[PDB]
């Protein structure tokens, strides 16, 4: 019966690779961010609206 | 006891780095402020620290085995 | 074919693509909430992950979890359904660049036709009729406005372009309140979207909903199934949706289809996705385009004989589409009934546990939903709970059959809105087939002393 | 159309009449035993009655409570169904002449042809090939017997012309034991079926059950739709049904079909009834014909579109066939899995209640039944207790579907014949299509030290 | 009590003929051996005999409303 499983564990062996400089964080929250987002609103993690550093140029 | 879990999903790593040793191990107790483990996510290698101070008496995953929100991870008596 | 793939959403569409999945041999991965721990497209799936606490926010919206998941199992794409992630076009950007395949269309197609006003400039560009209106976003021109809105005709209705489930509208009856009408509407679009962008657009007061099902591969095919009619509505909610829709000859199902077609090669549409329109007086006002698998999409299989789930998971693997435009037929009538844990009048939810549950089954009736004995309906989420279906030869026999199957079917522990449909099949005019969109409205009556 | 009629017969074909004559607005009348007195189509039904006790001879087979129920309830017609009082000419006879319409074949039909010896003459005298055999009933001409034997070729079968439900056949291995064999076939279909008439018949050693469906109003119209193959078995009982059969190329389809058509218009037929046939190296050898509406009538349902008993109600009131030859057409596949409350494996019937029960529903997937949580099965009558069955594009996606649906169903309080369809679904040759009756009695193995 | 019933289905009358006196009435009681009512069924007028001697409680039925099997017809106390 189905309606009743065994609640079985996930086979570590599977691996996917995301890249690495693709997402980002931020320690004020604690969101990760996507950081082409966080790039694009200027630096602000639109989650907690946190400014973070920026780059002169 | 208490039992401390993942808040987030992601590859479970004890070992910060490829050859490092463990943040924590069996035996030697913790206290509140410390990391326990490191929950990999998008290759943002985060770290999970506990919240009351007692022995470690066991841990219920190993490296490399992926683990989901809410995850129990170690029980401390 | 797509080695796995994750469900990103909960419920009847779960478990609908999990049936697909498990058909087309492609192992799949459930991503529930724990609240959603013993939902039944997660107990029949291969591998199940938690990504967050009940509320949706925190979890089945945690983009961040569900890439997570993603990553962890192994996947090469992800479905998202239809309501949680399936119109963001930033999801569909990080799922697209974090290395997965999105099942659906491309990001870009979901930010030009998520926001309204330029899905209907795009469309007035290729060729698919518009409903007079500001054809522009609103601004603080007052003069102009009030200058549209005499030029269109009033009544006049405001509607947020960034707004999503029938909320977020208000009817402005006159320039009296227009100006406070349009800030508190922009202001609940604020509170609850995030975005401000308010339009204005023509109202009418006769329509008959309407909308054309197309599937296009983004390799320059677009096709166009059968039609639809969701006239039936509450609270702009559909309830009863008939497909095809009574009186659409086949001359303007194909011409409509073919304008509709042309759109998705011109947008170089990808995935399956719906033009919805208004119809009167024999004429086509396009009003939106709902970019993903919509609810009622069943009615579309059963009189076209496609599986639409399986044409989407084959257009994410790269298949082109496999179907012609001339092979697609429409053999017959169907009729659709949602059913949703509400309390029959006052339309307010009811969740609770359901203690006993008995399917319709019989000839052309179909039953979509998880529910089950002992399943206690979350009071975290949407109130639908089944997608029941009835099909036949004609409007006469796939009612008459709706009508036994709601004889037939039991659900006890919370109020639900079978009477409601009960009622509706009942209808001198519905059984005729061809209510404006109000006639549930009207129904609904007012006033008595 | 017929104003009221009696559902004679009980379960799945009683609740499936129930929604087809509520369908075309027929009121029902339920004739139900005394333990069947919660069954789902009684409770579903306008008026009920009690004919007698448990047993079947006492309260479902006696016809005159059937007749003073139908009179008393003011109904023109009777349903018989299949099992029961499907074949018993003289019910027919009686049901004619008391005043009331008997749905099916003329009672004259039913006596040509449920002497199966006659059948067989009848079919050779209209074209239909037949098996070699006897070509008459067995008498007491030893001699005669062993040259006939002699001129088919051994091995042979004894089949009793009046018998049925798979009973009362056995196999001769040699004239060693024709005598006594034929003697005790005989005295087994006189004690069960009360008819001593036995025939001698070739035995084929590697057959594929057909048997193709054909609709004749009895006034000189006579269609076939899809064809069927019963292949799998068990004691000669079929366990699993596709429709239509592979391998079988339209020509064959229309070759087959054309001689039966003819032959439905000989015998004047009237009704839904079936052809029965054998098949192997492109051949056809008649063997039956359930001058009724078969078990596995979905199946051509769902692939032709036409719904079976609904035609039957339309000749009964007098309407001649509606639907051409031409425009008969067979578009996919399908598959249905019988559920019976037997033992897995020792075949033992294990009546029981049900305590949780849970419908498969899907796209595609058609669930006939009665039972339900609390519904104590009756240790008193045939263990069928569900006709399911999964539609598809193709055999591939049909049995997908059926996998599928086989996982997600529940019957709990009753051993049930699933494990065994699962492990039949899963059989390479099966997937594959095409296997000999024996298929499943060849699986079955022997002994083993 | 006791409660006899129809064995078979048919029309119920109590008048054997179309104006006749009812082979029984409330208050008087039957004996073992005795016609209660008349089951009609293709015009073969059938008759019910008690089992148990006892007063005739109540009639469970009419004339001319049509009855099943072991359809329940009088009550003896
Ligand atoms: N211009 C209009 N005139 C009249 N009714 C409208 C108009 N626009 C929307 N509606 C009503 O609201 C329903 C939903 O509109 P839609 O733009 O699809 O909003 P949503 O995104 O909330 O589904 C339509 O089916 C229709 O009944
Ligand atoms: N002449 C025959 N040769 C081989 N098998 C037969 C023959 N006649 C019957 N059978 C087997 O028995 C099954 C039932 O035969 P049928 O005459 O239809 O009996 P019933 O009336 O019991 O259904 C057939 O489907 C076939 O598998
Ligand atoms: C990126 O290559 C995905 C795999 C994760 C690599 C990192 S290196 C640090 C951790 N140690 C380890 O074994 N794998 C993790
Ligand atoms: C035949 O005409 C059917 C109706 C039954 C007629 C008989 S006459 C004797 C019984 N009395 C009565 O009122 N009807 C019954
Ligand atoms: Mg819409
Ligand atoms: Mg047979
Ligand atoms: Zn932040």
């Amino acid at each position: 019966s189905w309606i009743e499983r065994i609640k079985s564990n996930i086979t570590p062996t599977r691996k996917a690779s995301i890249p690495e400089g693709v997402w980002t964080k931020c320690d004020s929250c604690g969101q990760v961010l996507y950081r082409a987002e966080l790039e694009r609103n200027l630096e602000v993690c639109p989650k907690c609206d946190h400014h973070m550093r920026m780059t002169a140029r | 006891g208490h039992i401390v879990r993942s808040p987030m999903v992601g590859t479970f790593y004890r070992t910060p780095s490829p050859d490092a040793k463990a943040f924590i191990e069996v035996g030697q107790k913790v206290n509140v402020g410390d990391t326990l483990c490191i929950v990999e996510a998008m290759k943002m290698m985060n770290q999970i620290e506990a919240d009351k101070s007692g022995t470690v008496k066991a841990i219920l995953v190993e490296s490399g085995q992926p683990v989901e929100f809410d995850e129990p991870l170690v029980v401390i008596e | 074919m797509l080695d796995k793939i994750v469900i990103a959403n909960r419920g009847e569409i779960a478990l609908r693509i999990l049936r697909a999945c498990k058909e087309l041999g492609i192992k799949t991965v459930a991503v529930h909430s724990s609240a959603d721990r013993d939902l039944k497209h997660v107990l029949l799936a291969d591998e199940t992950v938690c990504i967050g606490p009940a509320p949706s926010v925190k979890s089945y919206l945690n983009i961040p979890a569900i890439i997570s998941a993603a990553e962890i199992t192994g996947a090469v794409a992800i479905h998202p359904g239809y309501g949680f992630l399936s119109e963001n076009a930033n999801f569909a950007e990080q799922v697209e660049r974090s290395g997965f395949i999105f099942i659906g269309p491309k990001a870009e197609t979901i930010r030009l036709m998520g926001d309204k006003v330029s899905a209907i400039a795009a469309m007035k560009k290729a060729g698919v009729p518009c409903v007079p209106g500001s054809d522009g976003p609103l601004g603080d021109d007052m003069d102009k406005n009030r200058a549209i809105a005499k030029r269109i005709g009033y009544p006049v209705i405001i509607k947020a372009s960034g707004g999503g489930g029938g909320r977020g509208m208000r009817v402005v009856r006159g320039d009296a309140e227009l100006a406070q009408s349009i800030s508190m509407t922009r202001a609940e679009a604020k509170a609850a979207f995030s975005n401000d962008m308010v339009y204005m657009e023509k109202y009418l007061e006769n329509p008959r909903h309407v909308e054309i099902q197309v599937l296009a591969d983004g390799q320059g095919n677009a096709i166009y199934l059968a039609e639809r009619d969701c006239s039936m509505q509450r609270r702009h909610q559909k309830v009863v949706e008939e497909a095809p829709a009574p009186g659409i000859t086949p001359e303007l199902r194909r011409y409509i289809g073919e304008r509709c077609a042309k759109a998705c090669v011109d947008i170089g549409y990808r995935g399956a996705g719906t033009f919805e329109f208004l119809f009167e007086n024999g004429e086509f006002y396009f009003i939106e385009m709902n970019t993903r698998i919509q609810v009622e999409h069943p009615v579309t299989e059963m009189i076209t004989g496609v599986d639409l789930i399986k044409e989407q998971l084959r257009i994410a693997a790269g298949q082109p589409l496999s179907i012609k435009q001339e092979e697609v037929h429409v053999r017959g009538h169907a009729v659709e009934c949602r059913i949703n844990a509400e309390d029959p009048n006052t339309f307010l939810p009811s969740p609770g546990k359901i203690t006993r549950f008995h399917a319709p089954g019989g000839f052309g009736v179909r039953w979509e939903s998880h529910i089950y004995a002992g399943y206690t309906v979350p009071p975290y989420y949407d109130s639908m709970i089944g997608k029941l279906i009835c099909y036949g030869e004609n409007r006469d026999v796939a009612i008459a059959r709706m009508k036994n199957a709601l004889q037939e079917l039991i659900i006890d522990g919370i109020k639900t809105n079978v009477d409601l449909q009960i009622r509706i099949m009942n209808d001198e005019n519905f059984q005729h087939g061809g209510t404006n969109i109000h006639y549930l409205e009207k129904k609904l009556g007012l006033q008595e002393k």
